[PDB]
RNA sequence: UGUUUGCAAUUUUUUAUAGUAUAUAUCAAAUCAUCUUUAUGCUAUUCAUAGACCUUGGGUACAGUAUAAAAAUUAUAUAUGUAUUAAUUUACAUAUAUUUUUUCUAAGAAAUUAGGUAAGAUUUUGUUUAUAGAGAAAUUAGAUGUAAAAAAAAAAUCUUAUGAGGGCGGAUCCGCUUCUAAUAUUUUUUUGUAGUUAUUAUUAUAAUAAUAAUCAUGUUUAUUACUUAAAAAGCUUAAUGGCUUAAUCUUGCCUUACUGUUUGAUUAACAACAAAUCUUA
């Protein structure tokens, strides 16, 4: 219940707190730039990446609730995807790099 | 029994958990594409309103715990390691190193009047006003024994900048309050002077800071990362000083602006503020202490070390 | 002076009115008052 | 499909999403939070035939054997009682379909549960206003010289509600009114109805008197009954009429 | 008429910090990072960890000019101990 | 169920704006009469005039300032601000439709 | 200019204007969060009584214990007590060396170091 | 179709049905700008296809570990292409000037606004402890205590009562008067001080006794009630008095800072009169 209690409140967080601007963190055409859009459009849109895909805003907004069952709420699934999101994704010049040259964390 | 009898008949909590048929069935997604249309809104179209216009007002505001309502803010996110921590191991060494042994039928204290009255033959004694506070030109509050009942904890983290020079260039005051916002992930007050000095420039009643509160889980998170991320990066650290109290049971110190950018939340993009503009700031932790040697016990336990000075 | 005072005209047409002041560097004054020859609120506006 | 069903939003739902009672609904929170609550009320039952039969235990025990007599076994049983009544509660509390049954105004009101949440939603907005006007029209001292009410009452003329003190004419006072009354506590009790007027004045004297326009007792009522007639208090309800509604009036000048 | 005012709170992620101990706890941050890798914390400090021998005894070449040294001419003029 | 069920409000809809529509024109009806009714009255030296407060109340009886009250309800302001805001988003499922 | 421009708009994107409006639930979502809202705080309560429960426990220990100290007589020609008088002296407990810093910077974490144990140390 | 998409949940009102006053539904308003294209794009894969990896056109995907099936979808003006048509016809790809999605240059970072009314807050100043730069002198954080399961009962000392229409003298007038009830006071005569959790001891997991803890079905940043000397701050302006339970502060709506006449007072304003001041209807 823990866990299905902090995810759910994730979610409500993320209908309620100001967007994320990534030119705060990140400016634009760099290694890092390049890096967090890449793995942003693999989350589609999503900057977190411990809350699955929902989108706060449109018409789908209200279905926030996950179903019972669901392994996305696991700390295992948490861990998993912050690792994936560790590794870096675009080289020295602006390239993705290769899907089996990809070093894992 | 006729107890029992009393109790509501039906009950949804003592109903069977779901069939797995009906969550394979049950696709809110699929809902509302295959209606094709929009479900007619509710009659019940209860607002909070924007004002609370007092207890009697034909519409009242609900309080904070109603989602709904407009000071709502989502629950936990996670447990901070620092209270489990010091709930786990440190909850009872507190109690068991400080620990006064009162016998079975010790009578209970009674406090005397702090604000003494005369007593005596003078006729002029009767209605004369209470004395004032014996010592300090305001009442100390009395410390409290760590007891089982009383742990003291930490409830609330202040972090304050004063920026004076923001007077003459406005932009010192805009990287102050985005250092102090994302360091402590709320939006900081601004803060004005309020004394007039003209060796130091300084006009009364102008903008010259910023302050943030973070309270609950959020000030464990920010002792975590001042205690094992920060101070042990600040160069030729020595501890916090022996003499930081008020006497309440707070303790206050400060950042240089060379060691607030050591703040991983300040780090990750500090090439995105002006050159020297980031400001220092003045750390004020607030505990449910009612002293200043237990302040010193009790931010010991979390790993904050103390110097002589 | 620093101080006038103006006439506020009713704009019923009766020609009663009210006497305040108020400092020269300050919008026209407007309120809505009393009228007692039609014995009802209507709208006062400055003469000038 | 009728309004027999409800809103219209319900009678349309009801008809493009699947049947299935609401505490079976497939979501991960709302599932973890109903199984907490459910092996806690089987705690609060089990705690329940623990106190009861500890009551048997010191019903069956001669008073003598307690070292305080009579009056501590009293004592002992009356704080037993009222915990046994805080567990009835507890059990239900947190049950959301008891709060849907209620706020539906479908709510048994022979059960503490019900008898709960309405004196609770009484005393939020209802009671402060009642509160508010024994003491600004000054009820009390002139009347009582303590009140403080415990159960609704609310009166409208002709089917038409009437706030606490709203000044009504001489026309919608003149016909017996309807007292839409609710109680809280268990049980049936014997109910007096009086109507007071307590500005009559009395120029002979220079003074107030106060005239009754209204009496009757012998009224039959329980928690689950809401609307009483004073009309027919003779034979549709049983009672005692000691006086019949006189129409409310004031000469004029008087306040 | 007292206003009910709103809470202004920014974006907050999902950390996961990762000592120089090798352990690892997860945090809420504003930061946009994942995982956040200390080189240096109270776990390799000496003013935390006073007993440890390993810390100790440790040369602590801030400036880089003992390095230098070294490469130009060699290891043969040190406290050798 | 959700089509029909959406005439059956429209009807109701109707309904009371039809009345209320049919009542509106009663009133202006009403207040066209008062504010075009002139009481001369025998007040002096045989002299007939309209007295001033007649004249004051043949805006609307006494108790209110007529100009005050809310021109409309915000409920209809939010319901036409739906109305134009799905148009706009419908209209252009059109236009990327007709492409 | 540039950079204070961005730090502007982060602001503004705060402002009361901006940030996302209260939620609007239905009544099935509303009694949804209401449960999982009353086994939160139930929660809570399940583990304040448990966590409070120790507390109580672990100081009856330390009571019981020193109430039969204050009645002891001893080591050899000792008068009563003194082992008591002794051990609820407070010398350090309020320094700055009363707590091995080395034990309280040591916090609870989710998942243990390269090396969790060092059994090798030596004094 | 305003209102969040799984289902009678706020207040008031309209209308209708059943009903004999109640009940349900409905309508309007109040409270609140929640953002709404059911997929026309995108993504992946797969056939063809002149093509030496790419060109052109079609399919395919079956979605609770929700999904390619929308993380935000306008409208143009020009130029440069490419492919196209009767046609700058039309569809794309670039760029640069726009407007649109109210969606990105902190007013909740600023302004010392002072009356009516409503609600809310109730020591704000100084002093003092501590606190990067910070020093005699800058900012921020602090600075009283108690209580919150529940009482029951006996008499007495007064005081009140438009209580018993009490009794007796002269129903509600009056001075004496018993009784009941209420407030206050006694340190008073006491009785009771449980239940729950835990510890200890006896007894056969329970019972009994003792000790400790105990406002808590509630977002612990708890809350609520009471208490917290005096001075000081604030209240258009000196000084005195006063206000902290409002006369101060904050906020919403407002402009009675209204028209006419008028009562009783300032021990019959200023030791006269007049101009004045407070007040009632
Ligand atoms: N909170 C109450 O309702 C309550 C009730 C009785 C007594 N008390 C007294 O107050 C003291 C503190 O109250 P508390 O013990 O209920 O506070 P708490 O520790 O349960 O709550 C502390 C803060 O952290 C959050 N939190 C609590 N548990 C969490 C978890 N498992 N994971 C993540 N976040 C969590 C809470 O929401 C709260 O903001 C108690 O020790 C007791 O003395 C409190
Ligand atoms: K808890
Ligand atoms: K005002
Ligand atoms: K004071
Ligand atoms: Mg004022
Ligand atoms: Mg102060
Ligand atoms: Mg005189």
């Amino acid at each position: 219940f823990e866990e299905s209690f902090y995810f759910y409140q994730k979610r409500l967080n993320e209908r309620l707190t100001a967007p994320f601007r990534k030119d705060f963190y990140f400016k634009k055409d760099t290694a890092a730039d390049l890096d967090w859009r890449i793995k942003l459009k693999e989350r589609h849109g999503v900057p977190a990446k411990d809350i699955g895909r929902y989108n706060p805003r449109g018409r789908m907004a209200w279905n926030d609730e996950v179903l019972v069952g669901s392994q996305t709420s696991s700390r295992k699934h948490m861990v998993e995807k912050l690792l994936a999101d560790a590794e870096m994704r675009v080289s020295e010049d602006g390239e993705e790099i290769p899907a089996e040259d990809r070093v894992p964390v | 029994i006729p107890d029992l009898a009393e109790l509501e008949t039906r009950s949804a909590l003592d109903a069977p958990i779901p069939s797995e048929e009906d969550k394979k069935e049950f696709r809110p997604w699929k809902r509302a594409a295959d209606r094709k249309a929009r479900l007619p809104s509710s009659r019940y179209q209860y607002h909070p309103p924007k004002y609370n216009r007092g207890p009697l007002h034909p519409i009242q505001s609900p309080p904070s715990s109603d989602p709904i309502a407009r000071d709502f803010v989502p629950g936990p996110f996670n447990m901070p390691r620092l209270k489990e921590t010091f709930r786990t191991v440190m909850a009872s060494d507190l109690m068991t190193l400080a620990y006064i042994h009162t016998p079975p039928g010790t009578p209970k204290k009674e406090p005397t009047e702090r604000l003494r009255a005369w007593e005596g033959d003078s006729p002029y004694f009767a209605n004369r006003a209470r004395r004032a506070p014996r010592g300090a030109p305001e009442l100390p509050i009395r410390e409290r024994d760590i007891s089982f009942r009383n742990i003291p904890e930490i409830k609330e983290i202040t972090v304050s900048t004063f920026v004076p020079l923001g007077l003459k260039n406005p932009d010192l005051l805009i990287v102050a309050r985005a250092v102090l916002l994302a360091m402590t992930g709320t939006m900081p007050e601004m803060t004005r002077s309020k004394n007039n000095v003209v060796q130091w420039q300084l006009q009364a009643n102008k903008p010259a800071g910023c302050k943030t509160t973070i309270y609950g889980n959020a000030a464990w998170e920010f002792m975590d990362r001042l205690i094992h991320l920060v101070l042990p990066r600040i160069k030729d650290w020595k501890g916090v000083p022996a003499s930081t109290g008020d006497g309440s049971g707070n303790v206050q110190f400060g950042l240089n602006p060379e060691d607030v950018q050591l703040f991983p939340e300040v780090e990750c993009n500090y090439d995105m503020y002006p050159a020297k503009m980031i400001p220092g700031c003045h750390i004020a932790i607030k505990t449910t202490a009612t002293s200043d040697r237990q302040a010193k016990l009790l931010l010991q336990s979390l790993g904050v070390p103390f110097y002589s000075n | 002076s620093r101080i006038i005072n103006v006439r506020l005209i009713s704009m019923a047409m009766t020609g009663y009115f009210y006497t305040f002041t108020r400092p020269r560097t300050s919008l026209p004054m407007s309120m809505l008052k009393y009228d007692p020859i039609v014995r009802r609120k209507v709208l006062f506006l400055e003469q000038k | 499909g009728g309004p027999e069903l409800g809103s219209r939003r319900r009678r349309a739902a009801l008809a493009t999403t699947g049947n299935l009672p609401f505490e079976q609904l497939p979501y991960q929170c709302f599932q973890d939070a109903r199984k907490i609550l459910q092996q806690d009320r089987a705690a609060k039952i089990a705690q329940i035939v623990k106190e009861t039969e500890k009551i048997k235990l010191i019903e069956a025990r001669d008073a003598s054997e307690f070292e305080g007599g009579e009056a501590a076994k009293q004592t002992r049983i009356k704080s037993l009682r009222k915990y046994i009544e805080e567990l009835k509660i507890l059990a239900d509390i947190n049950d959301p379909e008891v709060k849907r049954r209620f706020e539906d105004g479908r709510g048994d009101m022979t059960k503490p549960v019900y008898r709960f949440m309405a004196e609770r939603r009484w005393r939020s907005m209802d009671y402060k206003i009642i509160a508010q006007r024994i003491s600004q029209f000054h009820v009390v001292p002139d009347l009582l010289p303590a009140f403080d009410p415990t159960m609704d009452v609310k009166l409208s003329f002709r089917g038409y509600q009437v706030s606490p003190g709203a000044i009504l004419d001489s026309r919608v006072t003149e016909v017996a009114p309807t007292l839409r009354m609710q109680v809280f506590d268990k049980g049936e009790r014997l109910l007096t109805v009086v109507v007071i007027d307590s500005d009559v004045p009395d120029v002979t004297h220079d003074n107030f008197k106060r005239r009754c326009h209204f009496l009757a007792a012998n009224i039959p009522w329980d928690p689950s009954k809401t609307v009483l007639s004073l009309r027919s208090v003779g034979d549709r309800v049983e009672g005692d009429v000691g006086k019949p509604w006189l129409p409310p009036f004031a000469q004029k000048g008087s306040p | 008429a007292t206003f009910v005012p709103r809470h202004r709170r920014p974006y907050q992620f999902t950390q996961l910090v990762q000592l120089s101990d090798g352990s690892t706890f997860t945090v809420r941050t504003t930061m946009p990072t994942a995982l956040y890798k200390s080189a240096k914390d109270s776990r390799n400090h000496l003013l935390w960890q006073p007993s440890d021998k390993s810390l100790k005894n440790v040369e602590l070449d801030e400036a880089g000019k003992l390095a230098a040294f070294r490469e130009r001419y060699g290891r043969g003029w040190d406290l050798d101990a | 169920v959700i089509a029909e069920l959406i005439k059956e409000k429209l009807a109701a809809r109707a309904e009371y704006n039809a009345r209320q529509s049919a009542l509106r024109k009663l009133q202006q009806q009403k207040m066209l009469a008062r504010r075009g009714t002139r009481v001369l009255r025998l007040m002096n030296n045989y002299s007939y005039r309209e007295t001033n407060w007649e004249i004051g109340r043949l805006i609307g009886d006494p108790g209110s300032v007529p100009g005050t009250e809310k021109v409309g309800s915000r409920k209809a302001k939010f319901r036409a601000r739906r109305r134009r805001r799905n148009t706009f988003l419908l209209g252009i499922k059109e236009r990327k439709l007709a492409k | 200019d540039p950079r204070i421009i961005n730090i502007l708009r982060h602001f503004a994107v705060l402002s009361p204007k901006r940030i996302p409006p209260p939620l609007r639930f239905g009544r099935n979502r509303y009694l949804r969060h209401w449960t999982i809202h009353r086994a939160w705080l139930l929660f809570r309560r399940q583990q304040r009584e448990q966590r409070e429960r120790i507390l109580m426990q672990q100081h009856q220990s330390m009571s019981n214990a020193c109430e039969e100290l204050r009645n002891t007589e001893g080591p050899g020609t000792r008068e009563t007590g003194y082992l008591y008088r002794v051990a609820m002296l407070k010398n350090g407990v309020y320094g700055l060396k009363s707590i091995p810093i080395e034990y309280a910077s040591r916090a609870l974490v989710e998942t243990p170091g390269r090396q969790a144990w060092n059994h090798e140390w030596k004094r």
